[PDB]
């Protein structure tokens, strides 16, 4: 505010937008590798 | 397509009630 408990309206997700084009295309020109950990009983 | 509350609230004598969801229909509509 010093901290306190506050109430808020939750966000649904990041605010993002991409323009539509019938003429152009976007493609990757690089890549990466990553590892995800998953656990199940 | 028991006690509850819309929006006014009301209760029954039977001790029963239904809780609201975290995500309302409009929030879902936004996701879809
Ligand atoms: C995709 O992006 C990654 C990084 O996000 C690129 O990997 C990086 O490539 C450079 C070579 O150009 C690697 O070596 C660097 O060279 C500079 C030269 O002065 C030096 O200053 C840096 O300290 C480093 O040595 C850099 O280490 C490397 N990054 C990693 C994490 O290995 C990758 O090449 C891109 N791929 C393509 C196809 O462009
Ligand atoms: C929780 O209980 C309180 C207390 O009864 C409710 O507050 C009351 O809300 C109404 C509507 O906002 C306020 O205005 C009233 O409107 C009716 C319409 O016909 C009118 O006849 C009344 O004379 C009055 O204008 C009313 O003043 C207000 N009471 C107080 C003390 O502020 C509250 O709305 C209830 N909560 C819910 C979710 O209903």
């Amino acid at each position: 505010v010093q901290k306190s408990i506050v109430a808020y309206t939750m966000s649904l997700g990041a605010d993002s937008s991409i323009a539509y084009s019938n003429n152009t295309i976007a493609i990757p020109t690089n890549f990466s590798i990553s590892i995800t950990t998953e656990v199940m009983p | 397509v028991y006690g509850e509350c819309l929006g006014i609230c009301a209760q029954k004598f039977n001790g029963l009630t239904v809780l609201p969801p975290l995500l309302t229909d409009d929030m879902i509509a936004a996701y879809t």
